[PDB]
């Protein structure tokens, strides 16, 4: 409990944080402008997925088996 | 020797039976052959000269109570059977039940690979796959195994036995069948009409989708010139193997004097005083070929090799019309007319 | 609850009998050599 | 459809031919197919390994306070011992076999029916696979062959899965109830029925 | 008779008089065959259809049971019991023997499933086949109850008590086949019964063993006085 | 197959003895070094079937076990015993010099041959009774070779490591400890 236990429990937060940002920007990356989208932020749609952090352990390490985790070799424009 | 069947299904897929029940008493003569089968399938083994006397456990259900299970073992088992023949493709757990009743040759059918392949080590000539679907083929395992498989006995025994050769009581044959022909009109010189309606017909346990009923239209359509013309004048029989106390009275096949009766797998009877029968694929058509009653069946299309293997009966008397469309109730109904004028 | 259970108990003690004993007895049945070697491993077995 | 609930409409992938598909999967997790094949064996193993482990909590409790038998709380069962069973062996022996028939499942979910064509005898007709995933019956994992693998998969499957739904949601009670109460699950029935307006999880804390 | 009679008179004597000390190691080793020999020989005896082998079983591969069932409890004060029962079995067993060889010649069948209505076309022998199965069965008022009972009450009274539960629970389970050929014999349903005891012309000396061999299966089990008085003078 | 439900790795296609699919690091692209790992893979299987038993049945007698037999050349007037008689030779330098000359000339021997079926199986010299007679025989010969082979590699693994979590022990010593109490001596004790 000194540094394992709360050390686990800043890792699971950090990915919450870290796994909802990234829904957020593939869910308004197929838009018109996603820099609207960003500056402005949308409230809702960041309401619906402000709870699928709540299992990104779980989400993320199948996202990593099936391979959508990364990309390859195509990285700037698309 | 004693032998016990224990046959599953209804009437239809019973009725198929009495060739196996001929070739046992064939082979081993002089043999008490026994039958278990379903209370609606029971009823037809009232019309035999084999079976010693039938019982009634099987329509095999999944939970029944564990002391209707082992009195029926029960009943099995102390009577010493020799050779329990089976049906209802066993798996892995009614192979058991002819397994606990102890007697020397186990034969019986089970399941390709579905509901548990197994089979089971505790069985005797497993064989070919389950739902059963072609009439007169039926068994056809069956009469191979019975045949010739053992010793000097001759050359394969009569390969399948002469087709269904049902024979009816006098005493049954004349007072039960006058009292219900005479209730309404009767000469013995009517026509029988069997596929109405859907509550218990005979089903025929593999149709699946046709013959199970026709809409009572093509019915009229065709009663309407069956007695126009002194062939027989007589037959208004729809015949209707219902409840039909909630369908005479919508009988539009007009009720001016359509008659009708109600039965149980007792009409053999019945189509031997008449003078001819027209139904769909059902119990009425291997009852009326079984017997000379020259008869028209009319089933959806190209089923006659499956459902009726002797397409000549006696002289082609037995006429099939099949369905181009595929779906019973379509049919070029005038043809049918001009086919059943005849007779 | 009742013809389910404990019927099911007071014929299961009667019935899984009615088993045993086919099964049992379908092993061997008849094979001389099987009879010896039947034999001769219960010997064997009992030496410890 | 009566799904858990009623104004939500359900998701558009819940189709609805999984048993116990009562259209909740709120978080999106479901939204792939090959997740959710692989979904369903999970919720599959844990309810079973589910029903019978709360019956183990439970039943042996019971039976020890009612003075019928004697045996330590399933919280203090992990330090029993009786005789020639170190702790040690018996988690190799335990991984062992259950590591044996953990893979041979997780073939046939991998590979279907690539697990009953081989050499060792006697047995390769069973484990096949039941015609269903997470369902493998076969003439020896059905000894009671009682199946016919259609009908009722659809309503009694729906028995199992509302059974085992209930049976993984009460043993993740008597984790946190043995966590707090420091005693037997039936000791925290026993307590909050004898004061249940006193004896209360307000009152635990 | 005489095989299990005289293998069970030369066991004794060549396993009490050089083998003082092995006791310990093999009282336990003739146990352990007793406890099989009253289950496995009752089981198939269940399933059987012929006489012959149903006897086999029953009465041979089970009832070595309870003789054996004192040699290994023995302190010298249970040898009348075995001398005892040994008295008993053999008359139990020669009356169903005799009674089964003469249904035999007279009819000409084994199987158990031809012995239906045999009791309305002789009634005599039915009767004193039935007496000689029930004795084997062991029921109160017969001789193999107080053999069976005078071979427990000495050998409870030695301590052991895994072989008489045993005994006893293997003696109501072998109660069933007894009792089923017992009914299999009463019946009056006339389309059953097959034509062989329909043919049964009823009718010296093998009616004459028969029935001095049943009453001797019903009168010593109530007038086993003398023969205990008689069987307690045995140093051996 | 090894691992009854995975698909073959495509260069294991059976044509070889003792080969069931089981290449999961890759390390047999390569046909060349496909051929110089049977090489090499026999020849481990080759010795340690020697070996096994040399470790084993002098334990079986009063001689010391496979790390005892190694000792008096750790002291510096060492010498050997062979059936306890103390040979003349036992000398640490003196057998080493002896070893390594035999050891690699005979193994140069084979540096020196490029078959290279033959530098798996040689024979001829090495089949004194010529049991290659029947093709179908000798290779299932090699089968059981081969399986036999990776049965000793294991063993010797077992007996290695068996020392290192018990030093100065045996193999019969460590299985008739095993054999007091099977439930109290098992690997489970070591962690
Ligand atoms: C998989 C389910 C599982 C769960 C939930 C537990 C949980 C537990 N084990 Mg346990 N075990 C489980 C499986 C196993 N255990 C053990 C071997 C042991 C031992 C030796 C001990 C435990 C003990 C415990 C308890 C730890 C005390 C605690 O957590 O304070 C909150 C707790 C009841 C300890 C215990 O019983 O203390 C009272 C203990 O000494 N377990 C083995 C064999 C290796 C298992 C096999 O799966
Ligand atoms: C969704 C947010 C998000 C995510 C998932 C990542 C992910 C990553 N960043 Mg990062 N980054 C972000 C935002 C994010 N970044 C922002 C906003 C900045 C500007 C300050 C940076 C600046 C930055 C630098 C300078 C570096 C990374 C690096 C990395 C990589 C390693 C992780 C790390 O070092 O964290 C770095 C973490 C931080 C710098 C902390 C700032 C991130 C903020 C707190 C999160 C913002 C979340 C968002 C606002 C919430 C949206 C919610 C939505 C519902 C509205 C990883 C790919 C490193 C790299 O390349 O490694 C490979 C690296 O060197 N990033
Ligand atoms: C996942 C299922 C599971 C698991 C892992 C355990 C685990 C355990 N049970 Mg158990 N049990 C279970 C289900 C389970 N139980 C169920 C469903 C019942 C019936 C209600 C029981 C009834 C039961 C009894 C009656 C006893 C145990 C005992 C035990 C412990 C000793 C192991 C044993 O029984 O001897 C080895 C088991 C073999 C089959 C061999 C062990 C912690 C014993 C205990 O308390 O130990 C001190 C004990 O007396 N169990
Ligand atoms: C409760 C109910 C209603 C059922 C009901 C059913 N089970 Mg099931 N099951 C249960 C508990 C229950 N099981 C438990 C506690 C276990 C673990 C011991 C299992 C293990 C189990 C297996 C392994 C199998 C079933 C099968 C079946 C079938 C039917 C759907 C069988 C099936 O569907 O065969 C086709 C099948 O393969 N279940
Ligand atoms: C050093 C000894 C050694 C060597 C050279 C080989 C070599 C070989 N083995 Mg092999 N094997 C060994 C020990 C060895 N094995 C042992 C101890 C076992 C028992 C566990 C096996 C069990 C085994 C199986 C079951 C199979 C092989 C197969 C093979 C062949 C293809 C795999 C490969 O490239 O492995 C190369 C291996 C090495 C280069 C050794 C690396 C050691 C690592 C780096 C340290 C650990 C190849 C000729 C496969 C084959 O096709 O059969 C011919 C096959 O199906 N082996
Ligand atoms: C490559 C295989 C191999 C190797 C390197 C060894 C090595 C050794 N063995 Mg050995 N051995 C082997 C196989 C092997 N063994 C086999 C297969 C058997 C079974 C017959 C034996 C049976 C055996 C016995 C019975 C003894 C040894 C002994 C020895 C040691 C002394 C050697 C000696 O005195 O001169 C070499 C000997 C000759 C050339 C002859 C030495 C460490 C001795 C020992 O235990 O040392 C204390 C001993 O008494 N060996
Ligand atoms: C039980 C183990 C075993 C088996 C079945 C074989 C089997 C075989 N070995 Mg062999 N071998 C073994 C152990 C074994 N060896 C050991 C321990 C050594 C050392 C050798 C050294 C050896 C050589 C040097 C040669 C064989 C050869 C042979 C083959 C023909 C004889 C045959 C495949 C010969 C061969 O390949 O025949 C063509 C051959 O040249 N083996
Ligand atoms: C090749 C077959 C083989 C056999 C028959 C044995 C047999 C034995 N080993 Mg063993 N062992 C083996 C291989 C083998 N080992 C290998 C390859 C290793 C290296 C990982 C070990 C490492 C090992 C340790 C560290 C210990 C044993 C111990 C033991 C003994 C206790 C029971 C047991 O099996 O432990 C279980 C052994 C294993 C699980 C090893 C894997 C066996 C696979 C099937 C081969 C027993 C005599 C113990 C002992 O001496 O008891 C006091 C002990 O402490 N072994
Ligand atoms: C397997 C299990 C328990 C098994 C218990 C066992 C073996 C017990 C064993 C023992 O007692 C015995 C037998 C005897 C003792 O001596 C030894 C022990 C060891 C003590 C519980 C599972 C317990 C599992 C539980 C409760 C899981 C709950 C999951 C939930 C609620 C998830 C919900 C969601 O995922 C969905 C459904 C959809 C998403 O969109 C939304 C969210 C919310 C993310
Ligand atoms: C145990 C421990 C330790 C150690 C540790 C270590 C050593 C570690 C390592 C580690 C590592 C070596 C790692 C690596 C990594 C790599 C990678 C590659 C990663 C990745 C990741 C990712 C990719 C993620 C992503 C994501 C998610 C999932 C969430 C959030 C969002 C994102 C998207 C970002 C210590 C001593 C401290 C202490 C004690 C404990």
């Amino acid at each position: 409990g000194e540094f394992i236990t709360p050390g686990v429990l800043f890792l699971y937060i950090a990915g919450w944080i870290g796994w909802v940002g990234r829904s957020y920007l593939i869910a308004v990356s197929g838009e018109k402008k996603p820099a609207m989208r960003e500056i402005i932020i949308d409230v809702e749609l960041a309401a619906r997925i402000i709870p699928r952090g709540f299992i990104w352990p779980v989400a993320a390490y199948r996202e990593l088996i099936n391979g959508d985790l990364v990309v390859d070799d195509a990285d700037i424009g698309y | 020797r004693r032998v016990c069947c224990v046959v599953s299904g209804g009437v239809y897929e019973n009725v198929l039976f009495f060739p196996v029940v001929q070739m046992l008493k064939d082979r081993y003569p002089g043999v008490l052959v026994d039958v278990v089968a379903s209370a609606r399938g029971k009823q037809v083994y009232e019309m035999c000269k084999n079976v010693r006397y039938a019982n009634v456990y099987d329509p095999d259900d999944e939970w029944p109570e564990p002391a209707e299970y082992t009195h029926q073992l029960g009943v099995m088992k102390n009577r010493y059977y020799d050779m329990v023949l089976s049906t209802k493709l066993a798996g892995t757990g009614h192979a058991l039940f002819l397994f606990m009743s102890s007697a020397r040759e186990k034969v019986g059918y089970v399941y390709p690979n579905v509901n548990g392949a197994g089979a089971g080590l505790f069985l005797t000539e497993m064989f070919k796959p389950a739902t059963t679907n072609l009439a007169d083929g039926g068994y056809n395992m069956y009469q191979d195994m019975l045949e010739w498989l053992g010793r000097p006995a001759k050359g394969v025994p009569q390969q399948p036995i002469p087709p269904l050769r049902v024979s009816i009581s006098k005493k049954l044959r004349a007072v039960v069948e006058d009292k219900y022909n005479r209730a309404g009109v009767e000469k013995g010189k009517y026509v029988v009409i069997h596929g109405i309606e859907s509550d218990s017909v005979a089903n025929m346990k593999s149709r699946g989708d046709d013959d199970c009923l026709l809409p009572l239209e093509l019915w009229a359509e065709i009663a309407k010139e069956i007695s126009s013309g002194g062939n027989g004048l007589r037959p208004l029989f729809v015949m209707p193997h219902e409840r039909h106390r909630e369908e005479i009275e919508e009988i539009v096949g007009e009720e001016t004097a359509y008659l009708f009766i109600t039965t149980p797998g007792q009409l053999t009877c019945l189509i031997n005083d008449s003078a001819g029968v027209v139904a769909t694929n059902t119990a009425a058509v291997q009852l009326a070929n079984a017997r000379d009653k020259p008869c028209v069946a009319l089933f959806s299309s190209k089923e006659k090799a499956r459902l009726f293997l002797p397409y000549v009966e006696e002289r082609k008397s037995c006429t099939v019309v099949a369905s181009a469309t595929g779906k019973l109730a379509g049919i070029d109904i005038e043809a049918v007319k001009k086919a059943v004028k005849d007779l | 609850f009742d013809k389910g259970v404990i019927d099911g108990i007071t014929n299961g003690v009667g019935l899984a009998s009615f088993c045993i004993g086919e099964e049992i007895k379908y092993v061997g049945g008849g094979r001389i050599s099987s009879y010896l070697f039947f034999f001769l491993c219960y010997v064997s077995v009992f030496l410890f | 459809r009566a799904t858990w609930l009623p104004g939500l409409d359900p998701p558009a992938y819940l189709d609805g031919t999984l048993p116990g598909d009562y259209g909740f999967d709120p978080l999106g997790l479901g939204e792939q197919p090959e997740d959710l094949k692989w979904y369903v064996q999970a919720e599959l193993v844990h309810c079973r390994f589910a029903m019978a482990g709360v019956a183990g909590i439970l039943g042996t409790d019971l039976i020890r306070v009612s003075g019928i038998g004697n045996l330590p709380v399933w919280f203090e069962a992990g330090a029993t011992k009786f005789d020639f069973a170190n702790t040690t062996a018996l988690f190799f022996v335990q991984l062992l076999l259950m590591g044996f028939v953990e893979t041979k499942r997780y073939m046939d979910f991998v590979s279907p029916g690539s697990q009953a064509k081989e050499g060792t005898f006697l047995g390769i007709e069973a484990s096949l696979e039941g015609l269903q995933p997470g369902y493998p019956g076969g003439p020896l994992f059905n000894p009671m062959g009682l199946a016919k693998d259609i009908e009722n998969a659809n309503e009694v499957k729906l028995k199992e899965i509302k059974n085992g739904r209930l049976a993984m949601v009460a043993m993740l009670g008597f984790i946190v109830q043995a966590s707090v109460t420091h005693a037997g699950p039936i000791d925290n029935l026993l307590t909050h029925l004898s004061d249940p307006f006193n004896k209360n999880i307000i009152h635990a804390l | 008779v005489t095989s299990k009679v005289a293998a069970s008179a030369s066991a004794t004597r060549i396993l009490d008089i050089p083998f003082y000390f092995s006791s310990n190691e093999w009282h336990l080793l003739l146990e352990i065959l007793a406890i099989l020999s009253m289950i496995l020989g009752n089981l198939l005896a269940i399933t059987q259809t012929s006489m012959k082998r149903m006897l086999a079983y029953s009465s041979i591969g089970q009832i070595g049971y309870v003789i054996i069932g004192i040699i290994v409890g023995d302190s010298n004060d249970g040898y009348a019991s075995m001398i005892t029962y040994m008295l008993f079995y053999i008359s139990m067993n020669l009356g169903t023997f005799a009674c089964i060889v003469l249904f035999g010649l007279r009819t000409g069948t084994d199987n158990i499933r031809d012995y239906a209505g045999l009791y309305m076309k002789d009634p005599f022998l039915a009767l004193s086949l039935a007496l000689c199965l029930l004795s084997l069965g062991g029921l109160p008022p017969l001789a193999g109850f107080f053999g069976k009972l005078y071979l427990f009450w000495c050998g409870w009274q030695a301590g052991l008590y895994f072989l008489v539960s045993i005994g006893l629970l293997t003696s109501v389970l072998s109660i069933y086949y007894y009792l089923k050929i017992i009914k299999l014999l009463m019946t009056g349903r006339n389309q059953e019964i097959t034509p062989y005891v329909r043919n049964y012309r009823r009718s010296n000396s093998i009616e004459l063993s028969m029935t001095v061999c049943v009453i001797a299966s019903t009168i010593p089990g109530i007038s086993m006085n003398p023969i205990l008085a008689i069987a307690q003078d045995t140093l051996f | 197959e090894w691992f009854p439900g995975q698909p073959r790795p495509a260069h294991l296609d059976g044509s070889s003895p003792g080969d069931f699919g089981f290449d999961p690091l890759g390390l047999a692209t390569v046909p060349e070094n496909f051929e110089r790992f049977k090489e090499s893979e026999i020849y481990h299987c080759r010795w340690a079937m020697l070996c096994v038993p040399g470790v084993l049945v002098p334990e079986a007698l009063g001689l010391g076990n496979w790390v005892k037999a190694q000792e008096w050349a750790a002291l510096p007037d060492g010498q050997a015993t062979y059936l306890g008689n103390p040979v003349p030779w036992g000398n640490l330098p003196t057998i080493l010099a002896i070893e390594f000359l035999a050891i690699a000339f005979a193994e140069q021997q084979r540096t020196m041959e490029k078959d290279p079926e033959k530098k798996k199986y040689p024979g001829g010299a090495f089949d004194p009774l010529g049991f290659s007679k029947d093709p179908a025989k000798f290779e299932e010969l090699k089968l059981k070779e081969i399986k036999n082979g990776r049965l000793a590699m294991l063993a010797f693994v077992g007996f290695c490591v068996q020392q290192s979590a018990y030093p100065g022990t045996g193999p019969l010593e460590n299985l008739a400890t095993h054999l007091a109490d099977p439930w109290h001596n098992n690997i489970g004790d070591i962690v």
